[PDB]
């Protein structure tokens, strides 16, 4: 079919590979940030649930 | 408890040093093994009691119930050994080399 | 001593099948395993392949470049430009470090 | 240089280095006391590894 | 044939029907899931 | 490039499904045509590389090989129809499939864009090869040879695995296209000086360097003829193809980190060439000939001058074809003689007139006779090496004199002199033996007519 | 935890009694109940890395 | 075994890991570990051979003291935080105890002496359970607590295990112990990535389970505990020779097969985290593991060892078949590599 | 198939046992007339009679049942045993080892019939009474000491698992007598039997076999005259009390596992193929591979029972 | 890692959110692979059990090729979701915390001066 | 000439409770095949 097809196909292959590469690196930076920051949905480690804290009126008066 | 929980803890380590260095009779280990469960039971009960954490007292006993059976299994192995070798001595247990 | 076969002899396949072509013992398989190997081997790979490879046109552009040179050498010489100027990327484009 | 010196150095030596290392690590009495004591040593070292790097 | 009649002399006809029939239930659920899926996907997003 | 590959895979179904009597012809006839489809890749009408698709690419360096890899499967299956014709009809169909997978894997490795695709496929080729060498190897020592072939490659391989994962983190993709059009300049640290060694060492091992080449003499000795052809023609060149595509990165260090290897190779070229001079096993001599003529290649893929590279590409394709031819004829003598010894079997031309002509042309290809791509190759590596340092001609000059001596000695003590009195009478030559040869040399004559196709990426 | 068959099934056989501020029998409040609450309603929605 | 007992035991051996995994109250995690200890001991002595009693008595003492150490960690935590569960604040020594203890139950590194010996005296079947459905429990406890454990220790236990496993395996000729040694090694890789990416531990385990379970049902198909015994595989059952070959090379990291992925992604994750020191040394001796795997390959497949005339007799008789699981777990294991992206 | 599932739901051996569900093995010398007696004993009490297990007791039991070629059946000749004692190739030991494997198959097949049907079994000579031939062979130049150790190792590994013979009817025609019987018989080879062999065999019966199984199982020895009259012996067998014997502890849940063993022939003789490389036993890889490719290619054998079309199996495409 | 995310379904296979993603084409090379992976399992089984390799269990062969494939569509459907969550999560963060991921500027090759190491 | 299949002697080495026998380790003997001991 021609020189046109491979040149344009190779540029499309490079754009996919360039864009995949930028994203893979950004992942590693985002993943460094959320681990230490803990300010993002990943690496949100658990602590007890307040759904068990008993807020009832207790017997002593200082609960 | 600040230093009364260090005696119990060292008791568990002295019992730890025991179970880990065998000498002759296997029973002495098992027996030692139990010395730890007592120390754990005492420490768990102690802190639960001075934290007034009654919701946790179930544990001090669950620890004993599981530990008792654990020991039951341990002794049946022991009886099995002095039925196959006429002694509980550990040296005998060297066939798997 | 343990049990095992004695080393087998290698047959003179040329004793029977005196037309042995080296592919298989029974004769018809042999004939049909060379009639298809000389053919697919030589007759339509070394011949049709070399035909096609010979006719690949201007492989890697080296048939194109002996003309583009000729019109560039035609154009550069007649207009008086240097045939191969000494810098390729123009100096103007290049912002050199100013230090 | 071929055969002996270039076979004793790279290909054979690496053969021996390991062979010998397996011989010491795998020659075990099979007795429990010995093995267990090694558990003791480990606890001690790890206790320290934490201690010194507190 | 066999002195000890092979246990496999005649097919376990249950094993055919739960093996054949099971697979045909798998597909009819699988192909259904896909077209059904495509739809939801298409409509869930604009189209 | 999935016609050079998918139709290949389908060969496996054909080797298995086909009749025991007709299995050989279906497989050999079809892969001859598989080679014909491979020839389509040669149609490059512009300098831009043909990126077939994301994972599969073919540039001037890979294309000359993919065709050779497809070409030898037919030949390999024709050279092993004799031995392996004493098998149980399921050992054959395994050997045929093993040979088929080698070029499927090798075609992909030579036609791979992602460098780690190279690694996974690169180190996979050992599985098929080790089976071919160990399972069907005639001598008692193939278990040993197999171990040597697996460990030398494997210990080199894990460093490359760490290095390539390392560059992916440093750059962000192992895609040979991008890595080329992106700025990866090592910084001559002590660490980088290690990275460079990590990437090149795995390739330098399967391309026997003087220091680590003991695996190749041992492997080809007991390997069956098909395995020895694959190791010499395609397997060793996997290391060269890797060094060409990996040194696109690690651009600055090889200027000064190459001296060690270059000197190892050129002195190695002389000693490996010389021990060929007195080695009693013919397969042994061809193997060391292969080490020396491959030591020239690692000394051109490191000088890194345009001419070196295509000197390398010329020699690798050429020596690949020549070596097999030598290993193939060595086998024909071995099967009738039943011994690898060079001293026995003297005078064969007296009894096998033509095989001797093939022996003569193979030797003239082995030494550098001039209207041959083999000479063009060495002439070019020689030139650049001279440019690197005029003194190099001395060492690349002792090799040429020695290479002439052992190449002709193989002809003089195997195919001339008085006939051996009465070894098991030597049955005449089969037409398969002769074609298997003709199929090797007719392409050597045709390629020498138009060397441009195998010139490499540089030119 | 590793396999949350408890939340899924909705059952709470193991969660009701993990902290000192959990329901104590006869509502006899524990000690430090004045704080653990304050230290777990704080760390709720904020992951550990930022509960620390 | 009175089939009722078989049920109670098997239920416990199965309720044992499951309680561990499901619960969050560590205590309930400890008793899950305790039930596994109690359930496994009866099965271990089923033959009741003199070797067996030795096996169980060692397994039990090693398991019991570790169980007590894990409990001590929970008891100590209870006093450093009222909670019954490890938290960010946990004293470092508290967690390290749990690592050592749990690394004893799993048998990693310098505590790797019990496993090879118990794997040698138990049947091939109970060998599998002792190797793979008893590693799930402790690992669960670790994977849950990963954010908090030490990167240094794990790595040391990881590297040690890899070495000990490899070196031990080279000399061994008993198959049960070759597998025990491999498990120590693979267990090592698993614990190496725990601090960094627990999700990969769960891959390096499944793949180990999908590799070892077929491998052992292979060893027992002919019930061969010797390599010499597995070497005559060619006469007893020829077909399994092909897959036994690939599964063992898969157990080691060779690239075309599924076994490369766990090592490859663990190395990718460690380099992403910068351990290019540690990862390199691990991968290198990992190559030692393949040497002993291939030595077995040699004996069983690539070379045909001499057999006994009495074997012709065993051929005559129909060979009881290998369960279907063998196939489905042999293929999904030997070749899934083309599907790696979705696995991780 | 028989398995826990079946056992769980009925299929219990205990429920299927009865006065005559027993194992009676009658053992004697080269020719003790024991076949006749065994046959009758079995008939009178209504029990299955298992023929003596020869070099071919396995091909008959497996597949066509047609006598396999000698090399397929382990290349053992009792005939060559006699004409060439202390042979260079050791056909005599190979004969003995194949014989032990054959009775192992026969005893296991017998136990499978006993626990399934419930019918008893008369097995003539058994794994328990095979050692006398080897003892006599070692007492003679027939077998060397290690050869003996290899048989003993196989015996110790496999024989204990199977339950002992309930009773072991025995005949005792003396060596002089047997030699006479053999000679009267036409077998050209059997007649070359050294008298000493006969004696050594007899001794190992009396010095070892009868006392050794006497405490673990009932022993009923009869002389030539007694045996000619099976009825006489049948009486004794009936008045047997089977009081002692490890058989007493075989509860149903214990039998199940034994049944599942005999149910699996590949295991019964698993330890018969142990990789101990004494030279006589070794087939050798090249010879062994050929014998295999050839035994496995016999019609109906190239694929599992039920799947090979050569013999007329059908429905393979759905099995 | 991705666990602990807001809204996480504690024990669910593929949350309905995954409905938004395109369904895996049944002929996706991967599902087709799983198919072949399956056929082979079947063939292998026949072999290990000593049955005519291809002409037997033609019902089983189907169960296999159709069990593996069934599994695939529903697995891939998920793994595809997991990956898709990863972007939602990743891309979002890049924005919510923009400064940390600034768009640096790249100069034309004219301005940049890369050292030239001669090959000579 | 046929590929050398391993003879008895090549096989022998793989017997013994340890492949590479040590000074004192060699003194050991292979484990009983039945997994049951004579003591
Ligand atoms: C990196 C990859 C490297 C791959 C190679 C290296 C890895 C594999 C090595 C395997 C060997 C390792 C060493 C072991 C010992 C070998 C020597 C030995 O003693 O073997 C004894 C052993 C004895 O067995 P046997 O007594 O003959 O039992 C069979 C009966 O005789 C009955 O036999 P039958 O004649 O009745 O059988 C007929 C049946 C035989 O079938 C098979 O054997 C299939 C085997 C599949 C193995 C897959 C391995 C994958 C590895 C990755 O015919 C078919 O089924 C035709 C289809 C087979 C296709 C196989 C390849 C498909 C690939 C994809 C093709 C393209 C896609 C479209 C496919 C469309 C198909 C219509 O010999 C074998 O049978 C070997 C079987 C396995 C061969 C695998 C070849 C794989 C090639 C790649
Ligand atoms: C420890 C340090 C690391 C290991 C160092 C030694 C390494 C080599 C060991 C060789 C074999 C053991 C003997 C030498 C070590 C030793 O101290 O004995 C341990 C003791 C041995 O018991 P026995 O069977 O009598 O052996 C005598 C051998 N001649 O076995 C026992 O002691 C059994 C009881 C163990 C616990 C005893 C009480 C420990 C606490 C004591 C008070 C606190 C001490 C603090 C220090
Ligand atoms: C730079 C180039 C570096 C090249 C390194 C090559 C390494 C492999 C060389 C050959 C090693 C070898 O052949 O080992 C054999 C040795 C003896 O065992 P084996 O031969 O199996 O049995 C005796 C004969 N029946 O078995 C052994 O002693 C151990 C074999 C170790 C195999 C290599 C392991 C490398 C580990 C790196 C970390
Ligand atoms: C491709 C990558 C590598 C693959 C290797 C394996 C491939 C095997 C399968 C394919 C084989 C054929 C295809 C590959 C080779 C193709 C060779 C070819 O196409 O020859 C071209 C030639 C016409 O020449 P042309 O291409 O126009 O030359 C350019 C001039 N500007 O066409 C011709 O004229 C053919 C003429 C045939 C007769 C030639 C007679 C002269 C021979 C001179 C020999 C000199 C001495 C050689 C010594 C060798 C060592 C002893
Ligand atoms: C034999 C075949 C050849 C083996 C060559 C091994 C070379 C070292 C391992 C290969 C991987 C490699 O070299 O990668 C580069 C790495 C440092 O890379 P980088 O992240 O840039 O660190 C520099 C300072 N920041 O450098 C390193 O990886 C250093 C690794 C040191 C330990 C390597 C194994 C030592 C075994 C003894
Ligand atoms: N283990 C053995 N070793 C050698 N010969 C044996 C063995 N077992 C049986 N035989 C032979 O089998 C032959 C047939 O046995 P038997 O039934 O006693 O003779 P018959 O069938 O004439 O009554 C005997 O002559 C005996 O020598």
């Amino acid at each position: 079919d021609g020189p046109e097809k491979n040149y344009e196909k190779t540029l499309a292959i490079l754009q996919i590979e360039s864009e995949k590469a930028e994203l893979r690196l950004k992942e590693q930076e985002v993943r460094r940030l959320m681990r230490a920051r803990g300010d993002g949905p990943w690496y949100q480690f658990p602590t007890p649930e307040k759904e068990f804290i008993d807020h009832s009126p207790k017997a002593t008066p200082d609960n | 408890m600040p230093s009364t929980f260090f005696n119990l803890t060292m008791a568990f380590s002295l019992s730890l040093l025991g179970t880990l260095m065998f000498r002759s009779h296997l029973m002495s280990t098992l027996l030692c093994l139990e010395g730890m469960v007592l120390s754990l039971f005492i420490m768990t009960s102690v802190t639960s009691l001075n934290s007034n954490s009654m919701s946790s007292m179930p544990i001090p006993i669950t620890i004993l119930v599981f530990a008792a059976c654990e020991a039951a299994v341990g002794l049946a192995l022991l009886v099995k050994v002095s039925n196959t070798y006429g002694t509980d001595y550990v040296q005998n247990l060297n066939l798997l080399q | 001593q343990w049990q095992e076969d004695p080393e087998p002899e290698d047959e003179n396949v040329y004793a029977k099948n005196p037309d042995f072509h080296g592919y298989d013992s029974d004769p018809v398989v042999d004939v049909w395993n060379m009639r298809a190997v000389f053919f697919f081997g030589f007759s339509i790979v070394l011949v049709f392949g070399t035909t096609f490879v010979a006719y690949v046109p201007d492989y890697r552009m080296q048939e194109w470049a002996r003309r583009e040179a000729e019109r560039l050498v035609k154009y550069r010489e007649v207009n008086g430009l240097p045939i191969m100027e000494s810098n390729y990327f123009d100096p103007s484009k290049i912002q050199l470090p100013e230090d | 240089l071929d055969l002996i010196w270039l076979e004793k150095t790279i290909p054979k030596s690496t053969s021996t280095l390991h062979t010998n290392m397996t011989t010491l690590t795998t020659n075990q009495k099979g007795l429990i006391k010995l093995y267990f004591m090694s558990f003791l040593i480990n606890i001690i070292l790890i206790i320290i590894l934490y201690s010194i790097n507190l | 044939f066999y002195v000890r009649e092979p246990v496999n002399a005649k097919p376990n006809w249950l094993a055919v029907g739960l093996s054949v029939g099971a697979s045909v239930f798998m597909w009819i659920y699988l192909i259904q899931t896909h077209n059904e899926d495509v739809l939801e996907y298409k409509r869930r997003n604009g189209l | 490039m999935l016609k050079i590959i998918l139709p290949s895979l389908m060969l496996l179904p054909l080797t298995w499904l086909s009749s025991p009597k007709k299995t050989w012809t279906n497989v050999t006839s079809y892969s001859f045509l598989i080679s014909l489809t491979s020839l389509t890749l040669l149609w490059q009408t512009d300098e831009n590389y043909k990126n077939f698709s994301n994972m599969f690419s073919s540039d001037p360096l890979s294309t000359p090989l993919i065709i050779l890899t497809a070409w030898l499967l037919p030949l390999m299956l024709m050279a092993s129809q004799n031995h392996l014709k004493k098998d149980n009809n399921v050992l054959q169909k395994l050997y045929i499939s093993m040979l088929i997978s080698l070029q499927i894997l090798l075609i992909m490795t030579f036609s791979a864009t992602e460098l780690i695709m190279f690694y996974i496929l690169f180190e996979a080729t050992l599985i098929p090869t080790l089976i071919i060498i160990t399972r069907w190897g005639n001598q008692t020592e193939r278990l040993n040879a197999g171990i040597y072939f697996l460990f030398y490659t494997l210990i080199g391989s894990i460093p490359l695995l760490i290095a390539l994962i390392l560059i992916q983190n440093h750059v962000g993709t192992l895609n040979l296209m991008i890595l080329s059009f992106t700025t990866h300049t090592l910084d001559a640290s002590w660490s980088n000086n290690l990275l460079w060694l990590a990437c090149m060492m795995a390739f330098l091992i399967k391309m026997p360097l003087y220091g680590v080449h003991l695996w190749l003499p041992k492997a080809h000795v007991e390997a069956p003829i098909a395995g020895s052809m694959i190791l010499a023609a395609i397997l060793l060149k996997l290391g060269s193809y890797g060094m060409i595509r990996i040194s696109i990165i690690l651009d600055p260090l090889t200027k000064y980190m190459a001296y060690p290897f270059i000197l190892l190779s050129l002195w190695g070229m002389i000693m490996t060439s010389s021990i060929c001079l007195r080695q009693t096993d013919l397969k042994s001599l061809i193997a060391y000939s292969s080490v020396s003529h491959m030591a020239l290649v690692i000394a051109s893929i490191m000088i890194q001058t345009p001419w070196s590279f295509m000197g390398a590409t010329m020699l690798m394709i050429a020596h690949g074809l020549t070596s097999s031819l030598l290993f193939c004829l060595a086998n024909s003598n071995y099967e009738r003689i039943h011994s690898r010894t060079m001293i026995m079997a003297r005078g064969l031309q007296m009894v096998f007139p033509l095989m001797a002509t093939w022996w003569l042309m193979a030797s003239l290809a082995n030494l550098a006779l001039p209207p041959s791509i083999n000479l063009m190759g060495e002439l070019f590596i020689t030139m650049s090496l001279f440019s690197w340092s005029n003194f190099t001609i001395i060492l690349m000059g002792i090799n040429i004199i020695i290479t002439g001596m052992y190449s002709m000695y193989m002809i003089i003590t195997t195919q001339r002199g008085k006939l051996t009195n009465h070894m098991i009478n030597l049955q005449p030559s089969h037409t398969r033996e002769l074609t298997l040869m003709a199929l090797h040399m007719i392409p050597l004559i045709l390629l020498t007519t138009s060397p441009k196709l195998i010139t490499g990426l540089t030119m | 935890p590793f396999l949350d068959i408890q939340k899924k099934l909705g059952i709470s056989l193991d969660r009701h009694f993990m902290f000192l501020s959990a329901e104590q029998p006869y509502k006899n409040a524990a000690r430090c109940h004045a704080f653990e609450k304050e230290w777990i309603e704080c760390a709720h929605g904020i992951g550990g890395t930022r509960a620390k | 075994m009175n089939p009722i007992t078989l049920a109670i035991i098997y239920f416990t051996i199965f309720l044992g890991p499951v309680i561990t995994m499901s619960s969050t109250n560590l205590m309930l995690m400890w008793v899950g570990l305790e039930f596994s200890l109690l359930a496994i001991i009866p099965m271990l002595i089923n033959k009741k051979n003199p070797r067996s009693t030795e096996a169980a008595t060692k397994y039990f003492v090693t398991q019991a003291t570790a169980s007590m150490i894990i409990l001590l960690a929970i008891v100590l935590n209870y006093k450093q935080l009222g909670t019954w569960m490890f938290q960010q604040q946990t004293n470092g020594l508290i967690l390290n105890m749990t690592l050592m203890a749990l690394s004893m139950k799993l048998g990693l590194a310098p505590f790797h002496f019990w496993l090879p010996e118990v794997t040698q005296g138990i049947p091939l079947h109970m060998g599998l359970i002792l190797l793979t459905w008893q590693k799930i429990a402790p690992l669960s406890i670790l994977i849950q607590i990963y954010p908090l454990l030490n990167s240094t220790i794990i790595l040391m236990l990881a590297i040690t295990s890899i070495f000990m496993g490899a070196w031990g395996g080279l000399n061994q000729t008993q198959m049960r112990k070759i597998m025990a040694y491999s498990s120590i090694a693979h267990m090592g890789w698993m614990l190496a990535i725990l601090p960094y990416n627990p999700s990969l531990t769960l891959l390096n385990l499944m793949i180990y389970i999908i590799l070892t379970a077929p491998m052992f049902m292979a060893l027992m198909l002919n019930n061969s505990m010797t390599i010499n015994s597995i070497s005559l595989l060619w006469n007893k059952t020829p077909a399994m020779l092909t897959m036994i070959s690939l599964m063992l090379l898969s157990l080691g990291g060779l690239p075309p097969l599924t076994g490369f992925l766990p090592k490859w992604i663990i190395i990718t994750e460690l380099m992403k985290n910068n351990c290019l020191i540690m990862a390199t040394l691990m991968a290198m001796m990992a190559l030692l593991n393949l040497f002993f795997y291939t030595r077995l390959i040699y004996s069983t497949s690539l070379t045909m060892f001499p057999t006994n005339n009495n074997s012709k007799m065993m051929t005559h008789q129909t060979k009881t078949k290998p369960n279907l699981m063998f196939s489905t777990l042999a293929i999904m294991s030997t070749m899934t590599l083309p599907l790696a992206p979705q696995l991780i | 198939r028989y398995g826990l599932l079946a056992a769980i739901l009925g299929d219990k051996t205990t429920k299927k046992l009865h006065e005559y569900s027993r194992v009676i093995t009658v053992d004697g010398n080269i020719c003790s007339g024991k076949n006749k007696l065994a046959k009758e004993i079995a008939q009178q009490l209504g029990m299955k009679h298992y023929p003596e297990a020869g070099i071919q007791y396995s091909s008959t039991t497996t597949g066509d049942g047609r006598p396999l070629d000698i090399e397929f059946s382990g290349s053992c000749s009792l005939e060559k045993f006699y004409d060439d004692p202390k042979s260079n190739d050791g056909n005599s030991y190979r004969l003995q080892s194949w014989l032990y494997a054959s009775r192992l198959l026969q005893y296991a097949d017998a136990l499978e019939h006993l626990l399934s049907t419930g019918q008893g079994v008369v097995l003539e000579r058994s794994i328990y009474s095979d050692f006398v031939f080897l003892e006599a062979m070692y007492n003679q130049g027939y077998i060397r000491k290690q050869c003996v150790d290899h048989y003993n190792e196989i015996k110790r590994l496999t024989l204990p698992e199977y339950l002992p013979p309930h009773a072991v009817i025995y005949i005792d025609v003396p060596v002089p007598e047997v030699q006479s019987r053999i000679q009267k018989k036409g077998d050209p080879h059997e007649m070359k039997v050294t008298s000493a062999y006969l004696q050594d065999i007899e001794n190992a019966y009396k010095k070892t076999f009868l006392p050794k199984m006497s405490e673990m199982c009932e022993v009923l020895v009869y002389d030539s005259w007694e045996a000619e009259d099976p009825t006489k012996v049948v009486e004794d067998i009936e008045y047997l009390k089977y009081n002692k014997g490890p058989w007493l502890k075989q509860d149903d849940w214990t039998f199940h596992y034994l049944r599942m063993l005999v149910q699996d022939k590949t295991e019964v003789l698993n330890y018969t193929t142990i990789p101990v490389y004494l030279p006589e036993i070794t087939i050798g890889a090249h010879q062994g591979s050929r014998i295999y490719n050839s035994f496995r290619e016999l019609p109906g054998r190239k694929y599992a029972p039920g799947y090979n079309a050569e013999v007329g199996d059908k429905w393979i495409w759905l099995k | 890692m991705m666990n602990g995310r807001p809204g996480h379904e504690p024990l669910k296979f593929l949350p309905d959110e995954a409905r938004s993603l395109p369904p895996p084409k049944l002929n996706d090379p991967r599902l087709v692979y799983m198919g072949l992976l399956g056929y082979c399992t079947g063939l292998m089984d026949n072999m290990l059990r000593m049955r005519p390799v291809m002409r037997a269990g033609l019902h089983r062969q189907l169960l296999f090729v159709t069990s593996f494939v069934f599994a695939g569509y529903f697995y891939l459907k998920r793994q595809n979701y997991l990956y898709a969550v990863k972007d939602h999560d990743m891309f979002g963060y890049i924005k919510l915390h923009p400064e940390d991921f600034p768009e640096k500027e790249k100069k034309t090759y004219a301005e940049i001066l890369e050292p030239f190491h001669p090959v000579r | 000439a046929r590929q050398w299949q391993p003879d008895i002697e090549w096989a022998e080495q793989f017997s013994g409770a340890v492949m590479y026998p040590s000074k004192e380790t060699a003194h050991w003997k292979p484990p009983p095949w039945n997994d049951v001991d004579i003591l």
